[PDB]
């Protein structure tokens, strides 16, 4: 018997939008420590991991661990019937091939009850060696998404390069070429819309912008985003879900060596 | 062009 | 000769926005009492009914009764050339084939002068019989439109059931089922967002959301809508136009088998 | 619950 | 070596946006006297003409006259990567089959630097006699834009009647016809918003709305537009570029046999 | 009435 309520159900809406276009089915692992999701897209180029921990919820309860397999498009369609002010409760029996989503207006006598049919999944967790990255660029989220969307119009691939003083995104195509140079905010120390870099090692790598512009569906979740990069390893784009945990997109580089 | 796209599986493997 | 001057031109603009998608052509019956219009849609499943009282125009003149056959797409494209603050003047000769529209900006300075070709049709006016409804729900028109849009994510029929306590909108489909319930207010504040119910007995019927979402294109005409229901009769969606009349949608139920 | 769509003309009839 | 710089980067965005729909490629004529562009649309019915005085720029250097061929759609996509408050700097060598655009953020550390392949294409200037027009109409640009969009829905020509009293715009079609009348404003004499006519002779000419609604893509550039009309010569549609120069659209009339 | 599109080249000739 699983029950999770959020007074601020906006977050659930945002997650599903951040996900629905990159992946279409995924298995939501529920346990008493909270909610966990790891699924790959159709071309196994990108991987997403979602952690919402139990303490973030206003009400959490998980008698027996669950792996519920969820059509994410179905789920987003339902979640678009919730208001941003709505209080959202998730409920599912031990077995039950169904998930209930309940949405209540804080401040009106309106209550919505949706029963989402689940699906038989069984994915198989990949394992994510946890490690140190040559570069970690923390910047504003709107900005990263502006950069990804603009350079799309130049080319199909972006080359991201990092040293101690800033990062640069480059791209090429029929049109021409272009480079955007972002520099470490020297204001910093206690600033909000900054750019800060943990370079240990110059990196320079190359990713498809298609997947990057899927990741920036996550923008509404946090004012700020981080890119972790190292020589021969997928890139991590991370959005912190204030007070609950995080969404991490992982992306396999383009390479010829 | 300039390269080719790796998969996420070439880097992350089934859970020990 | 016929001449009707309307100071709040917006009203006419929004009225035609609310008809043009559902009906393409209809007869505007002009009499001394004012303006009426009744048409079914192509599929004979819905019918519309428009009353604009003569009083509601600032001037009104109808030497002889008139049945103007009008393409409501045409009349729309014309009225899109009027602004919301424009004083609008309808004018037609007695045995005419064209209808003059005149839009005059309150600024003076601009005056527009359009002339719309009319069109023969024959239409039997349907008699709508006096009838008592078991449940009449008065609610915010925004909310009604939100529910109809939302549930048409789920399924393509809604079961509306009304009672002492509240009115519930419910649909079902492939992905599963939804159930919005609106509780007859509770406190006392007036305003929109008030749900209020005049109930004689409870009712439950089933209608096709496809058609209710056409009806909700009248939402701009009023902030409140009434639903009138009785078993095995057409439901009535009424949008009152302030100090002019009202716009009524009738929708035939879906009956068990 | 529903199955067959009824028609406006099954309730409202021409006025003469 | 050519370099110009414009701190109101947005001007250059708008001008491109103003061009890209009407004509496909043109040659920018760079000189010590500033930046110039003249070209006809796909067909030879309309001609556009762009004048950008050097002193207008915040930074201007031109060592040798330069005729840059440019795919304007390509240039558009590039300028689409530039903020409305970015400082845009254009710069090109004496040959270069490249042009270089540099966008630097106002409040920020982001600098974007692009390079555009240049087409080769030769085209000779048409000579546009200096001339005095019968009727010159200064009027708000948004108005002129609404008029041409509104009337375009009634017909695909418009007849512009110009007289001391004011200016009239008329079209007709299959559904009806229409007449929009704009009186000369005197009142007290206030604001850019207003219509003043400078008549010598009345003029009644016919022009194609298809092409005027391309011209109005420039409306962002100026709150005011002047139409200069004479019998049996092209109409000019003039948008002034913030005391730096102007975009002028010339349009061939259509007359009877 | 009537009407046919003239062309800019009927009015402005090239700067020869």
């Amino acid at each position: 018997m699983f029950e999770a309520r959020l007074v601020q159900g906006s977050i659930l809406k945002k997650v599903l939008e951040a996900l629905k276009d990159l992946i279409n089915e995924a298995c939501w692992d529920i346990s008493s420590s909270g909610v966990n999701l790891q699924s790959m897209d159709s071309s196994h180029v990108s991987l997403v991991q979602l952690t919402l921990r139990s303490e973030g919820f206003d009400t959490y309860r998980c008698d027996r661990n669950l792996a519920m397999g969820v059509n994410l498009t179905s789920m987003s369609k339902i979640l678009k019937c919730a208001g941003n002010e709505d209080i959202i409760t998730l409920r599912a029996e031990d077995n039950a091939d169904t998930l209930a989503l309940v949405f209540e207006a804080p401040n009106q006598e309106k209550v919505s009850d949706y029963e989402m049919k689940l699906m038989d999944l069984d994915v198989e967790q990949l394992g994510i060696p946890e490690q140190e990255y040559s570069c970690v660029v923390k910047m504003p989220s709107g900005e990263f998404a502006r950069i990804c969307r603009d350079l799309s119009h130049i080319g199909d691939a972006v080359v991201i390069s990092c040293a101690k003083d800033g990062v640069k995104f480059s791209a090429s195509g029929e049109l021409g070429n272009g480079n955007i140079k972002l520099s470490q905010t020297s204001n910093v120390d206690k600033e909000e819309e900054a750019v800060t870099i943990e370079m240990n090692e110059p990196v320079q790598l190359t990713f498809a912008l298609r997947y990057l512009n899927f990741f920036t569906k996550a923008t509404p979740l946090s004012s700020t985003v981080t890119l972790s990069m190292s020589a021969d390893v997928p890139l991590v784009v991370e959005y912190k879900i204030a007070d609950m945990g995080h969404l991490k997109y992982y992306l396999a580089p383009k390479i010829e060596d | 062009s300039a390269v080719l796209q790796k998969k996420i599986t070439d880097y992350f493997h089934p859970k020990k």
